[PDB]
RNA sequence: UGGAGAGUUUGAUCCUGGCUCAGGGUGAACGCUGGCGGCGUGCCUAAGACAUGCAAGUCGUGCGGGCCGCGGGGUUUUACUCCGUGGUCAGCGGCGGACGGGUGAGUAACGCGUGGGUGACCUACCCGGAAGAGGGGGACAACCCGGGGAAACUCGGGCUAAUCCCCCAUGUGGACCCGCCCCUUGGGGUGUGUCCAAAGGGCUUUGCCCGCUUCCGGAUGGGCCCGCGUCCCAUCAGCUAGUUGGUGGGGUAAUGGCCCACCAAGGCGACGACGGGUAGCCGGUCUGAGAGGAUGGCCGGCCACAGGGGCACUGAGACACGGGCCCCACUCCUACGGGAGGCAGCAGUUAGGAAUCUUCCGCAAUGGGCGCAAGCCUGACGGAGCGACGCCGCUUGGAGGAAGAAGCCCUUCGGGGUGUAAACUCCUGAACCCGGGACGAAACCCCCGACGAGGGGACUGACGGUACCGGGGUAAUAGCGCCGGCCAACUCCGUGCCAGCAGCCGCGGUAAUACGGAGGGCGCGAGCGUUACCCGGAUUCACUGGGCGUAAAGGG
């Protein structure tokens, strides 16, 4: 009564750039692996399905679409993955990406060519790309009979048999021998295959040279032992919609896709600090990762988890080391394609959802309630890329919003909410247009909040050009508490990024000792609302070089004003200049697109600074005004179809083109 | 837990010598033998006159410090003697005195109450058979306090049981060094307990 | 999802439906009697009333009526009937009403 | 067997008097710490809404069948499968689903409390007593056949059994009207008339067991009434039409405007009616010297309500929490023709909130329904779980050990402190190990007996391989508050009306026991502190226990 050998476990992920067939592919896989039917929705992240005495977990979700992040998370937990490819989309600019961010982590994956029935459906074309773009080492595993509209059956080279599909409802299949012609075509690829697997099993190499043919069992071992290393990538096919190539790709699964045990251990840390492999032994400390919370109508808060060590038990007690919290796991649960199989425990390597836990958010490491309180890795850092101004209309909505993120921040920690620490407006940190966009629906619907969507403001700054000296008088002498204060200063502009410097230029002491502090807090003060827009008048040196007093009238306060006057006017007089923020940005782009990329950047009030290559791509650095820098995301990914990325840093402030001086006078 | 930490300190402070330790305090050095004065930095200074309150506090802390026993417990047993039928003052002592950890020390099985309590804990003691390990056990009149058997031949037991040939035990107690026994004759009595403590104060103290 | 206690309802309905009838039986009849009795039909009223009476105590066995349910009804029936036959008639036939 | 005060109006005083503080208490929450265990206790807010599971059933010894496993097979082989019995499925009928469990919304009231009245009544089951169980008819499910359906199911024929229904009988005897008798609100008789009983199973089979029928009593539980007691507001003063009474009817188990019809103008109110708020009541709880004040969690009694409203059916009982009908609101499936519903049961989900737990084990015991029993059901209950939430107990060590290391702090630099504290020395050994290991459980049942007493005998543990015991056995968690006075506990350095403290009086403006740190000290200790709320202090609403010439207060 084993039913769990682990070497029988398949955790896999469906990735690929949109259009593709990811989603539709899954539901299909979930109908074959479970058509069952005996006379007896991705409904939650991961799901189980059985294909020939092997339990498979699937987590379709990728999407690529702007915001990867999640894809790159499931990726970390799962062991294998199918990179769905659209046969059709052949001058395919986006077949890429997906992958180059797979080897990124270190996981094995096979290929699937989905629309072999739709126009332009040209298998080879793809391979003329899958080695030309990303450049892997794929291996043709099938040859379709009837390209596109004439989609009938298929051939598996390795196993030289021909199959057919007489319809597309997913019924009339069959293994009909090779149809007259084709044949020849086979051979050669079926030799290369073996020839390719030669680079793994020497056995299948010498027997190649001698004239003996490799065993269908050692041949498989090659292919499989080759994928797993991230060297080779078995390419297969079939219209997922026509129900074709699937039942065969399903075999392709197991036969080549890694089992939790062929997988390289997760490292975790002791509470002190030192790495260490977490062995998939369902008998060692209990360590499991979490990865996705979800609100269920039926059971409520769910915490999908990937076990690594030990074995959780239903109705036990855990310990999240991450937020040092002692949780009481109550119920364990596995998602079947149509119902909720309530299991009783989850052994290392396995996946599902636990019910209970309140403090366990994403990426949380759960050990035993006495076990060595350790913490896995998980640390991913994908920040945001596009944000926007959100003013919640009348102060009423300004609240619905507060809850809006107070629950939406937990239900999606791939974003951040920030209230401009100087000026109410709140930014919506996203990772792609769409991202923030779809939140504007939920946040505006399911929250009924209805507010404004402009763009951020810019932290401008006031200063002057010419240095000036004016009088600071105050005096109000009428009959008693005189109020007598007066001073003269020396104002002088400083390098953009100089700061605040004053000057105790008072000799003997014509201006009594007690008051100076006050004449600074006055000057210091004033410098707040600029003479132009009302912004931090900065980058200046101030010189108190004179001023008098009255023995009785003077006042600590009287001086604060006089000084606040000399300041409040030297700026007005020394010709003001609206400084603004300049950023440092570095766009990584294939010098392919570069051409315009630089352009675009020039036509953006910016001036270039260099370009010292990176990766296979090329970086460009330069400065820019935050104003004409907004939503650069959906502009960089425009000039680059996706292959572009940038960063941004502040650096200094600097004068506006005057034409933009009177622009700002509102 | 029963305090733990500097003792021949409190010996001081209360400025009325105590044998928290037992043996040593007897030697020239009960601490207060050497420097008879409240601890701390200041300590040896002309002391301002204590308040009406300060006084009674210190008499409580004295009485309670002697028996070494959580204010908590201490209070409960007082709040018991009051309602109890009988001159409260005496009474209070009466129970206080019936603590097993005390009867043990009284019996001399232990040089100090500090010690006596540990003994009690480790079952080195027995009452009428069943060992007790609760220092708070309250002895009724007519019980045998004996040393367990596994224990009987353990240094400590002896040395202390040894100096006992000679030493008296309360007119309310009868001891037999051989069998390592001892009965609780009667409820100790006001005089029988020669204490540098005044109960009236303390009472007045729990009357506010 | 469900409970077999509607068995109890199904009955609830039967019984009601039963006595519902002997109920309205005696009713009408009770009337046809006193009607005469008052109308003057001395004995032929006594007749019917003699019948009604039975039908009553008869019903009283089961669960329709009970306790004095019956006896009350009677102490009114062969109360008013004799209190209408005194409208000059002289109790004829030996119906229920005692001499 | 019981009663404490203190700070603050002034230059000073005395009075009056407010404010303030110490005490207790908590279903608690919050901070910083947090080791074990026992018994308690844990939605106080949204009576807001709610996925899932389980919370009520059971009798074959009431009855006829369907299906399935046994006997024997009907026939010559399975066939039209009969027969006796034990599972089953639902249908009958019998009881039980009205107890138990939840909750406090409503309600200021015969709801509650108490104490009484029923010449105004009821009570399934259970005891005791008396007499019976005589005949006949009769249908409907189940079932078969047939139709409509996505579904839930539904419609039409035709059979048939019973402890199902129904007629006739006999009536120990009971029900009515009438007469007389006792009695005294309708209570007991008594004669004439009239009306009414019943059921059959099992076995060992004219005798038991379990039932049935009627009548009388016992018991238990109720229904209804009545006196008294049951909050704030007169800036609510008048209220009342089925209204108050009456007669006759209805209605009921029974009284009664509880209802109807008709007559009479009456019924209530400063002894506070009416109107408006708030609240479930009590045993009790906390505080208090006491009176008195507050209070009503868990536990026990009673009531009320089960989405909001209206209603009746069945029935001993209900206007029924997991029954039903209608209005309305919400929740869901849909082949969109129509279905299914009600967690204030247990547990959990969500929302709300400062906050309140596991979709846990067991019917082992107790207790409940059904059964002759075996036995079945039983989130009732018996346990486990999480939580310093509370209480109680226990531990982080004990005895030695310097005119007294170091470090650190104060210093008048002589020295003073931490401090027997450490060190170091011996000794005991929580935890934790192997081992042993319960009480709760003795009946129902079965056998002797007489299926009575009594005697013997067997099966029975969720907690639990837990508690607890014996052997081994390592020095093995400390915090938190405070140090001007009330108030125990003081110095150094910072700070310079800043920053900050703060319950009150008040501290801070270059030497602050009142800020901030340090050393030191005090209190208490798996806790310590804070914040809510109630009593006390407050004789500060004064009955006990106060006052009004000028303090507040004599009405022209
Ligand atoms: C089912 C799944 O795996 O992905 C689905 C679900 C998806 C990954 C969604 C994209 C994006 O909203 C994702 C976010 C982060 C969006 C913001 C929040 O709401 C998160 C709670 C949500 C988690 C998953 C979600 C909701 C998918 C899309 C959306 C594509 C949109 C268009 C217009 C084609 C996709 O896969 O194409
Ligand atoms: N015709 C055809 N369309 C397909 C096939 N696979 C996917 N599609 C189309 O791909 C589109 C998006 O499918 P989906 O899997 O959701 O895309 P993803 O979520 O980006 O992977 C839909 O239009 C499908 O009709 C296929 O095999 N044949």
């Amino acid at each position: 009564k084993v039913e769990y050998d682990l070497k029988r476990l398949r955790n896999i992920g469906i990735a690929a750039h949109i259009d593709a067939g990811k989603t539709t592919t899954t539901e299909r896989i979930l109908y074959y692996t479970g058509r069952i039917h005996k006379i007896g929705t991705i409904t939650a992240a991961v799901t189980t399905c059985f294909w020939k005495d092997h339990r498979i977990n699937i987590i379709d979700t990728p999407g690529h679409v702007d915001f990867t992040i999640e894809v790159e998370r499931s990726m970390r937990v799962l062991d294998g993955a199918i990179v769905v490819f659209d046969s059709s989309q052949g001058v395919e600019p986006q077949s890429e990406t997906v992958w180059r961010q797979a080897e990124k982590y270190k996981v094995p994956r096979i290929a699937f060519a989905n629309k072999m029935d739709k126009t332009g459906a040209d298998l080879w074309l793809v391979i003329r790309t899958m080695q030309e773009r990303l450049g892997a080492r794929p291996v043709v595993m099938q040859l379709p009979i009837g390209r596109e509209d004439t989609f009938s059956g298929i051939i598996d080279v390795l196993r030289m048999k021909a199959y057919t599909y007489g319809n597309d409802l997913g019924t009339d299949i069959r293994e009909i021998p090779i149809p007259e012609e084709y044949l020849d075509q086979a051979r050669e690829y079926h030799e290369k295959l073996v020839e390719v697997a030669a680079d793994f099993d020497e056995n299948i190499m010498l027997k190649y040279l001698e004239g003996e043919e490799p065993t269908e069992e050692e041949l498989v071992a090659a292919i499989r032992k080759g994928t797993i290393d991230l060297k080779i990538t078995p390419v297969f096919l079939g219209s997922a919609l026509k129900n074709k190539g699937v039942q065969l790709l399903l075999d392709a699964v197991v036969d080549y896709l890694p089992s939790p045990l062929d997988i390289p251990p997760i490292k975790g840390t002791t509470p002190e600090g030192e790495v260490v492999e977490i062995h998939p032994d369902p008998n060692g400390p209990l360590a499991a990762l979490a990865f996705k919370i979800m609100a269920d109508p039926y059971v409520g808060r769910l915490t999908f988890i990937r076990v690594y060590s030990g074995t959780l038990t239903s109705g036990s007690y855990v310990y999240n080391t991450t937020k040092g919290r002692k949780e009481r796991v109550a119920r364990l649960l596995r998602m079947h394609a149509n119902h909720r199989e309530e299991v009783e425990e989850l052994k290392a390597g396995d996946l599902g959802a636990v019910v209970g836990l309140k403090e366990t958010i994403t990426g949380d490491t759960l050990v035993g309630e006495d076990a060595p309180r350790v913490i896995l890795e998980s640390i991913e850092v994908p920040e945001p890329v596009i944000d926007v101004a959100i003013e919640p209309k009348t102060k009423a909505d300004q609240e619905k919003l507060s809850q809006a993120l107070a629950r939406l921040a937990e239900e999606d920690p791939t974003f951040r909410v920030s209230t401009h620490p100087e000026t109410g407006q709140t930014i919506i940190s996203g990772m792609g247009e769409l991202h923030l966009e779809i939140i504007v629906d939920r946040l505006k619907r399911e929250f009924k909040v209805d507010a404004n969507v402009g763009k951020p403001q810019v932290a401008y700054r006031e200063t002057i050009t010419k240095p000036v000296d004016v009088e600071g008088k105050f005096i109000r002498q009428t009959g008693g508490r005189g109020q007598y204060g007066h001073v003269k200063i020396k104002v002088e502009p400083l390098p953009r990024g100089s700061g605040f410097e004053f000057v105790n230029a008072i000799v003997g002491g014509v201006i009594p000792k007690e008051y100076i502090p006050a004449v600074q807090k006055g000057i210091e003060e004033a410098m707040q609302s600029g003479p132009l827009i009302g912004f931090p008048v900065v980058d200046i040196k101030v010189t108190l070089y004179d001023g008098s007093y009255h023995e009785v009238d003077s006042s600590e306060m009287a001086f604060k004003i006089a000084g606040s006057m000399a300041i409040k006017e030297a700026v007005q007089k020394g010709d003001p200049v609206i400084l603004e923020p300049i950023m440092r940005v570095e766009v990584t782009t294939p010098e392919e697109y570069m051409g315009d990329v630089i352009g675009d950047l020039n036509a953006r009030r910016g001036q270039i600074l260099g370009m010292e290559p990176r990766g296979n791509a090329q970086v460009i650095r330069a400065f820019v005004p935050l104003a004409e820098m907004f939503g650069y995301a959906t502009d960089l990914r425009s000039k680059t179809q996706g292959r572009g990325s940038f960063v941004m840093f502040f650096d200094h402030y600097q004068e506006v083109p005057k034409q933009v001086q009177e622009k700002l006078i509102k | 837990g029963r305090y733990i930490g500097p003792v021949c300190r409190l010996c001081r402070r209360e400025g009325v010598k105590l044998y928290l330790k037992g043996e040593r305090c007897y030697s020239p050095k009960c601490a207060m033998e050497r420097r008879p004065y409240p601890p701390g930095q200041h300590g040896q200074k002309r002391a301002r006159r204590p308040s009406d309150y300060a006084v009674r506090l210190r008499e409580k802390q004295k009485l309670r410090r002697i028996y070494g026993i959580s204010e908590r417990q201490f209070r409960n047993l007082f709040e018991e003697a009051s309602k109890k039928k009988g001159v409260t003052g005496s009474v209070f002592l009466g129970l206080l005195e019936s603590r097993l950890d005390n009867v043990v020390y009284r019996l001399g099985f232990a040089v100090s109450r500090r010690q006596a309590r540990q003994l009690v804990r480790h079952g080195h003691i027995t009452v009428n058979g069943r060992r007790v390990d609760l220092p708070s056990y309250r002895v009724r009149p007519g019980d045998e306090i004996a040393v367990a058997e596994k224990s009987r031949n353990l240094e400590l037991i002896r040395q202390n049981l040894e100096a006992m040939k000679g030493r008296k035990v309360g007119p309310w107690l009868s001891l037999d060094v051989e069998g390592m026994k001892g009965k609780f004759l009667r409820l100790p009595d006001r005089e029988d307990l020669a204490l540098p403590v005044n109960e009236q104060l303390v009472i007045e103290f729990y009357s506010r | 999802r469900n409970l077999s206690a509607l068995k109890r309802h199904r009955q609830s309905l039967k019984r009601r439906l039963r006595n519902k009838a002997k109920k309205s039986a005696i009713k009408t009849l009770s009337k046809k009697a006193i009607q005469l009795a008052q109308e003057g039909k001395a004995e032929e009223a006594l007749k019917i009333m003699r019948k009604a009476e039975s039908l009553i105590d008869k019903a009283a066995k089961g669960s329709t009526l009970h306790k004095n349910a019956a006896a009350r009804r009677k102490s009114r029936l062969m109360r008013k009937v004799r209190q209408l036959l005194e409208a000059a008639g002289a109790p004829l036939i030996g119906g229920g009403l005692s001499a």
